[PDB]
């Protein structure tokens, strides 16, 4: 940021970005996230479905979400965060990990060239007004249904 | 050459108590000693092969093949020793197994 | 004797420099400190021969076998193995009865 | 290396193991004599090994020109050892 | 660009090539039987001689 | 952080008061409340931060004794070893 | 429970690697450290199985009643020495020394490399001694020279300090390996006080990098130097500890070097010739032009965050170090 | 150089003048005359010198050099 | 020489029209026609401009997104 | 650590003040190309004195033979090094890495 | 060695009996090209 003394706080509405999302059930959905945020955090926070999110994110100390990615991650554990990125957005977020493509073509639902998981995203300013769509991600253990 | 973007930094456990020596005073690190700081530690190579071209090819295979020079000067300096009957390169056995200072003592 | 190339400044420089020896001294070790110390020694043993043959040639070798590997087992698949299993452990037996 | 040099030797595409042309090809020399008519209906090339066969160092020659004089060297100081 | 020069660096690999061919073979072979020497046999017939001799 | 008592008991910490005097008086509408405590402190005036202000004479004296006992316990060890009452000196001493 | 012992020793440093550790590193290195280590004690355990199962006893004494032939003598050399040369670090084994230092807290970093690695010396030496080995030792002595040689010539390549102090530590401790492989011969003496003199100086300069990386935040060339010029103690500490390390000959550093190099003279002249070369003059250059270039220079960057000087902790702490390499440098001469 | 102002807190040497330095320099001195005095005197017992002028070594005096009887 | 990704030196995505080419190839060439640069432009412009020998360049290249 | 790092003034861990010749062949050739100059006047130097100048007569003197000279040649006469263990070890110096050599 | 260029496994696996010429991936997400629609919509 940048403040000078005596200055007022600015507004959390100048602060939002903003996800347009086609649902699992063909409604239009419209979400606030911020910036130095994954997009799953911000999806679960506004309680968006189709997401199934078994790991929730992945492990803590070496993420994907890191700006240079470190060479001893692990990457994804479940992918089954996946979203759909529209053409601008998604030609702008580049190739892919080579983990997170491993995990992504491994799915037992199918898959698209667009296909992103949700906590590899870290979102940007450029992310506003942002397309994406979310059909329903599978289930994978007994304790999903818990 | 533009200051780095991204770069790898320095990081800590959670819940790691900070180091407060000489009145715990921080300064702003400079990002190209960052990334010299962590460029050696993430370096990898890109294709099968890539090192024994990577710099000289010929002293690269003198490194590789260094283990087998020492052996065979060894071994020839072994066979010095022999004809000469110096100390071979063997594990000696003249104490039969009592060690360097130990106490042999008894109860009863 | 009317010209002397000798009290030119070319040859001048070259005995100040004392025969240029100390030049040609430090560029060899330049090259030698270059190439033995930082590329022999840093990269190639502990990057190659420390590193990859030791940790990355296992790590390699899981992840190229785990290249042929289905994380979900499908029906087929199940069936099959339990198929292979049993023609081909009756195989190899009977080879090693036979001609072993 | 001579892996990597392996690698890309694995993906040419050939015919039973020749690098030989799929289709008919010809060729005509624009400054060939103005008796000499058109490209008859003859395929005189199976391959274009003229074209295949090339490593494009033009800006160079010279220097292919001593590493095959340094190989013949080679060749002939090994069997000038044998006469020795 | 020097013929007589190219025939010297003929000369030089026609050198190493015989250098490399012998040198290793020789060594491993002298290596291989450094106890059958004649050195070794008359060691060994001193020794007996002087044991004889202070017998 | 640290979490000690700084108010000890064993003795008053050495200082004065005179140097940071408080306003008191004379305030304005704007400006700020004054400081409370304002007391400093206070250095004996003999102290060189440079050495060990150091005037005992333990470390001496017991150097000393350890020094002195090393002594009569290798006389009686040597006189021990040759087995003597005491050590027999002879008329004269030659260097080694 | 000689064995048993060496294995109790394992879980106490994960424990303090994982637990104590500042760096978000340490948690990957610590696993290193486990997976090397156990590999070793895998090895060790392997050959005391051997040695229990066909000797049905648990005493040193026994063995001088039983021989082994010579294929189970060799498969034992061969075991211990690995086992325990994965923990006393040879040659190919080494990175998990190297990742554990340099992400290890200070103070556990100075056990392990002053008395941990030790340990392997110690069981090594026992096994060694209560069995008739009737193989060459050549493969052995050219395992640690190696060592020597690798870790030596990969000093001037590093910026990091605490790397270089490991890479030193590696070298001393292979020469220190090397020592004890004639069997119970007079060259154990050397190697006996060379470990105490390797667990004194790698103490101190582990100590030393630790006051560097709490006075400046950094431990790296490139971020921190002239040392010298402010905080004048820590420069003069950081010399005195370089030529303790060069080996002045008023030291215990000097006398094991003599020890050792007269015995390999006698041994092997010209192997003698090119170890004292490697270790003695390019790995001690690399040390000192990255120990030198921190200590000289000026500190020009942040005036407003530049340390205080060293504290009387440290600076005992600096000085008995230097005293005990002096002053036992005067030990009896019936041992040794 | 010109003179130009080193900070208090910093124990360095630059441009110091100590007042008292007389009487620091006898105390520095002196005793360290002594302790010379001292080891000079601890090491005069093993030295050793060749015979002066006019004097020759009796090849079968006991401060004759010996050989081994084996 | 080395391999050369004309799309990329003209500055310009691969579905272009032919008036886009035209466009690039004399914004660039007012900058840089007074070496290397301007040959690599050159080259791209003499490639790209003709539909037949630009298509037979894009069956080529089998271009990769990004 | 090839450059002398600082932040004041860093360098470069080798200095190269005769830059205009460009690498050390160049060097090695101008070297040798401008010491044929001393080889030269070596040469007529020695021209001189050989031509205006007779050998002298040096060596050692005459009347220490049984001297420096004899030791040298006593030691070779009394073949000391080889003579048999004071102990009766059936070794001797020859069975030794450092071993006498009175043949040589 | 491992090559993270090659993201390639048995999952990815997109031969079909009904095309001879495969596809270019295992995603059926290829839409029709411009001139086929109009042709369509024109008759
Ligand atoms: C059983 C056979 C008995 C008869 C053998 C006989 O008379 O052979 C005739 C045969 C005569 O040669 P030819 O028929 O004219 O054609 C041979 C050409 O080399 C052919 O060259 P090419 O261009 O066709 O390439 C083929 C070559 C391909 O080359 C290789 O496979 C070599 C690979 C080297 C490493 C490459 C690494 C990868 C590099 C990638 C990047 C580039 O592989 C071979 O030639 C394999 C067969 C070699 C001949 C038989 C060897 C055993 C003889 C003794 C049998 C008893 O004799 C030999 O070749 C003698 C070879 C030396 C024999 C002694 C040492 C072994
Ligand atoms: C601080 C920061 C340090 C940072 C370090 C970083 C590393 C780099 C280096 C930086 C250096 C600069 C920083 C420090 C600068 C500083 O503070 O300077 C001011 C500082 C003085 O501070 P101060 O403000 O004056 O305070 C002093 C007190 O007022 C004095 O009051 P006092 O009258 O009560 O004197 C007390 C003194 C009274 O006692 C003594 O003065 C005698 C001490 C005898 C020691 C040996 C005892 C026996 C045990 C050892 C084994 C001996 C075996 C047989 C040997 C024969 O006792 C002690 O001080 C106890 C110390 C020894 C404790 C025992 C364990 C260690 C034994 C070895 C000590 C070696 C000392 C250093 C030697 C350096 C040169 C080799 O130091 C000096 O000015 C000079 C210091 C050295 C003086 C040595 C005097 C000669 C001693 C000879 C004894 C043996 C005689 C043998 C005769 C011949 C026999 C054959
Ligand atoms: C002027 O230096 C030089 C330096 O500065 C010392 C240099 O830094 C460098 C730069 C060097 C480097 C950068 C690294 C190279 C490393 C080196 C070790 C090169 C060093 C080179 C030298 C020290 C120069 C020496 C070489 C020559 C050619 C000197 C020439 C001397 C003469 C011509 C004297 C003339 C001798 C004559 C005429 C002998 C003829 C004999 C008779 C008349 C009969 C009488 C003699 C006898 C009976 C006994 C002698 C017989 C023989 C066969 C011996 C003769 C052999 C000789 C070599 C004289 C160079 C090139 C150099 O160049
Ligand atoms: C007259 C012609 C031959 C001259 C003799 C030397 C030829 C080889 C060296 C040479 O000049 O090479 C360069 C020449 C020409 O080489 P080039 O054409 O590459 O050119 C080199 C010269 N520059 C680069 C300057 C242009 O090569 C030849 O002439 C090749 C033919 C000779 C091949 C080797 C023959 C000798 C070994 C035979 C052994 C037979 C078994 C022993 C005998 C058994 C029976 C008794
Ligand atoms: C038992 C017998 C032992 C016999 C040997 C004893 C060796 C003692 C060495 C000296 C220790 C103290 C050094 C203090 C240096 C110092 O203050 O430098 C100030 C300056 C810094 O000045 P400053 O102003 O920043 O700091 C002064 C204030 N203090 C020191 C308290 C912080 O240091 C340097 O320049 C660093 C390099 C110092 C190099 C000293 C020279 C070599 C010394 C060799 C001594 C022996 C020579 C004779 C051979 C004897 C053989 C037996
Ligand atoms: C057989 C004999 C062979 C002789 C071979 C030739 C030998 C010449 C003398 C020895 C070599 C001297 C090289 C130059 C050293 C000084 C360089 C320098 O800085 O110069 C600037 C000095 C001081 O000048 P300056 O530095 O103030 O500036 C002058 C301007 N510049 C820099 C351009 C030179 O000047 C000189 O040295 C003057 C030139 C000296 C010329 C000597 C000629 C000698 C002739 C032969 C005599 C033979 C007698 C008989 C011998 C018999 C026994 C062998
Ligand atoms: C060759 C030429 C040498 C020329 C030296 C000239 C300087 C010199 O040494 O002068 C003598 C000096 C004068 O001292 P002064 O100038 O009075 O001191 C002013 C500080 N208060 O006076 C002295 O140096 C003597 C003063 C006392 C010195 C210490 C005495 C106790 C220690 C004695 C050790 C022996
Ligand atoms: C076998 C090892 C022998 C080592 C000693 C002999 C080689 C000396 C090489 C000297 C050298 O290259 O020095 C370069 C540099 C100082 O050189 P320079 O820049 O001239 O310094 C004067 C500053 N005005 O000094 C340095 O860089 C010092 C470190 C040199 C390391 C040499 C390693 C072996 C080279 C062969
Ligand atoms: S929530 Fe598990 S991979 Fe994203």
């Amino acid at each position: 940021h940048h403040h000078h003394a005596g200055d007022q706080a600015d507004r959390v509405a100048d602060k939002i970005i903003w996800i347009n999302i086609q649902n699992r059930i063909g409604q239009f959905e419209r979400i606030s996230a911020f910036e130095g945020e994954s997009l799953l955090e911000a999806l679960q926070r506004n309680k968006v479905a189709g997401i199934v999110a078994t790991c929730e994110g992945g492990e803590d100390i070496n993420t994907m979400l890191e700006k240079p990615i470190d060479p001893v991650t692990y990457g994804p554990f479940c992918s089954s965060c996946q979203v759909v990125v529209s053409n601008p957005w998604r030609n702008k977020m580049g190739n892919l990990h080579y983990l997170e493509e491993r995990n992504l073509v491994r799915s037992s639902y199918p898959t698209t060239e667009n296909s992103r998981l949700a906590c590899c995203i870290l979102v940007e300013k450029w992310m506003n007004e942002m397309i994406i769509s979310i059909p329903q991600n599978p289930n994978s253990v007994y304790e999903d249904n818990m | 050459a533009a200051p780095p973007a991204a770069f790898f930094l320095y990081f800590f456990v959670p819940d790691n108590f900070p180091s407060a020596q000489s009145g715990f005073r921080t300064a702003s690190r400079n990002p190209f000693q960052v990334q010299f700081v962590f460029a050696y530690d993430n370096w990898e190579y890109k294709y099968c092969g890539q090192w024994w071209s990577m710099g000289s090819l010929a002293v690269n295979v003198l490194f590789f093949v260094v283990p087998l020079f020492l052996w065979l000067i060894l071994q020839t300096q072994s066979d010095q020793s022999s004809n000469r009957d110096d100390n071979s390169l063997t594990f000696y056995f003249s104490n039969a197994g009592f060690f360097f200072f130990q106490i042999y003592t008894n109860t009863g | 004797m009317l010209k002397n190339k000798l009290i030119k400044f070319k040859f001048f420089r070259f005995v100040q420099s004392g025969f240029y020896v100390d030049f040609i001294f430090k560029k060899f070790s330049e090259m030698f400190i270059r190439n033995i110390f930082i590329y022999s020694s840093i990269f190639f043993g502990e990057k190659f021969m420390i590193e990859y043959l030791t940790k990355k040639t296992i790590d390699s070798f899981i992840f190229n076998n785990n290249r042929f590997n289905f994380i979900n087992l499908v029906e087929s698949k199940y069936f099959l193995q339990i198929l292979t299993l049993i023609l081909y452990l009756f195989f190899i037996t009977i080879f090693i009865l036979f001609y072993i | 290396g001579v892996l990597s040099e392996y690698n890309q030797r694995l993906s040419k595409k050939l015919h039973k193991g020749h690098l030989v042309e799929d289709k008919p090809t010809f060729f005509v020399t624009s400054s060939r004599p103005g008796n000499f008519g058109d490209h008859i209906d003859f395929k005189v090339n199976i391959d274009n090994w003229f074209d295949e066969n090339r490593v494009h160092n033009e800006h160079e020659t010279d220097i292919r020109r001593t590493q095959i004089y340094t190989l013949n060297a080679i060749y002939y100081g090994g069997l000038l050892s044998f006469a020795r | 660009y020097y013929p007589f020069l190219w025939q010297f660096f003929i000369l030089g690999t026609s050198f190493v090539w015989f250098h490399v061919c012998y040198d290793p073979w020789l060594a491993i072979y002298q290596a291989n039987n450094a106890h059958r020497s004649l050195e070794t046999a008359l060691t060994k017939e001193k020794a007996h001689k002087k044991k004889l001799a202070e017998q | 952080r640290q979490n000690f008592a700084k108010n000890i008991t064993t003795t008053d910490i050495p200082k004065d008061s005179h140097h940071f005097a408080a306003k008191r008086s004379g305030f304005t509408q704007t400006e700020q409340a004054p400081f409370a405590y304002n007391d400093v402190y206070q250095y004996p005036k003999d102290y060189k931060p440079w050495n060990y202000n150091y005037k005992g004479n333990g470390v001496l004296l017991a150097l000393f004794l350890g020094s002195a006992f090393s002594l009569v316990a290798y006389e009686r060890s040597y006189a021990s070893k040759t087995g003597r009452y005491q050590r027999k000196v002879q008329q004269n001493y030659y260097q080694i | 429970l000689f064995f048993m012992c060496y294995e109790l020793l394992l879980i106490p440093s994960f424990l303090i690697v994982y637990f104590v550790s500042p760096s978000r590193r340490a948690i990957q290195a610590s696993l290193y450290f486990v997976i090397w280590t156990q590999l070793g004690s895998l090895l060790v355990l392997i050959a005391i199985s051997y040695i229990i199962s066909i000797t049905n006893t648990y005493e040193f004494n026994d063995l001088k009643y039983f021989n082994f032939t010579n294929s189970e003598s060799t498969i034992i050399i061969f075991l211990i020495f690995l086992g325990f040369g994965f923990k006393a670090p040879i040659w190919p084994f080494h990175y998990w020394l190297t990742k554990t230092h340099v992400e290890a807290p200070s103070g556990f970093s100075i056990y392990l490399s002053g008395f941990l690695v030790k340990t392997a010396l110690y069981g090594f030496y026992k096994f060694n001694t209560s069995i008739f080995i009737d193989i060459d030792s050549s493969i052995f002595i050219a395992i640690c020279i190696m060592g020597v040689v690798d870790s030596s010539l990969k000093m001037w390549g590093q910026t990091d300090l605490k790397k270089l102090v490991a890479y030193g530590t590696i070298q001393e401790m292979n020469i220190i390996y090397l020592a004890f492989c004639w069997g119970d011969s007079c060259a154990i003496l050397g190697g006996i006080l060379f470990s105490a003199t390797h667990a004194f100086l790698s103490a101190l300069m582990f100590f030393l990098v630790d006051c560097i990386y709490r006075r400046y935040h950094t431990r790296s060339l490139v971020e921190v130097n002239g040392i010298l010029h402010i905080t004048p103690n820590l420069g003069l500490s950081i010399l005195f500890m370089l030529v303790f390390f060069s080996g002045i000959p008023g030291t215990i550093k000097f006398i094991s070097e003599f020890y050792i190099f007269s015995g390999l003279l006698e041994a092997s002249p010209f192997i003698c010739f090119i170890l004292m070369l490697v270790a003695n003059v390019l790995g001690l250059i690399g040390f000192s032009k990255s120990w030198f270039n921190a200590t000289f220079g000026m500190p020009k960057k942040n005036t407003k965050y530049l340390p205080m000087d060293l504290s009387f902790k440290e600076s005992y702490i600096i000085l008995y170090c230097f005293f005990f390499l002096f002053i036992f440098s005067y030990f009896s001469s019936i041992f040794f | 150089f010109q003179k130009y102002p080193i900070p208090r807190y910093l124990h360095v040497g630059q441009w110091i003048v100590n007042k008292n330095w007389k009487w620091n320099t006898f105390h520095m001195f002196f005793p360290t005359a002594i302790l010379c005095f001292m080891v000079w005197r601890n090491s005069m017992i093993s030295t050793a010198k060749p015979p002066n002028y006019g004097e020759y070594v009796d090849p079968q005096s006991p401060v004759a050099p010996k050989a081994i009887k084996y | 020489t080395q391999k050369l990704d004309y799309y990329a030196v003209l500055g310009v995505d691969r579905l272009a029209t032919a008036e886009q080419i035209k466009d690039s190839y004399r914004k660039l060439a007012m900058k840089y026609h007074p070496a290397r640069k301007f040959q690599e432009i050159a080259e791209a412009y003499a490639v790209l401009s003709v539909e037949e020998q630009r298509r037979a360049y894009d069956f080529l290249n089998q271009p990769s997104p990004y | 650590n090839m450059w002398m790092y600082d932040q004041v003034y860093p360098e470069y861990v080798i200095s190269y003040n005769e830059i205009h010749l460009v690498d050390q062949w160049k060097g090695l050739k101008e070297s040798f190309s401008q010491s044929a100059y001393w080889w030269a006047m070596m040469a007529m130097v020695f021209g001189f004195y050989f031509i205006n100048t007779t050998p002298r007569q040096l060596g050692i003197d005459t009347n220490d033979l049984k001297g420096f000279l004899g030791e040298y040649y006593g030691q070779y006469k009394k073949r000391s090094g080889i003579r048999s263990n004071f102990l009766g070890l059936d070794v001797t110096g020859e069975n030794s890495i450092i071993q006498p050599n009175y043949d040589r | 060695f491992q090559d993270n260029q090659d993201r390639s496994r048995v999952e990815t696996n997109s031969a079909t009996w009904a095309h001879n010429l495969p596809k270019e991936n295992k995603f059926n997400t290829e839409t029709l090209e411009k001139q086929e629609v109009e042709s369509r919509i024109l008759k």
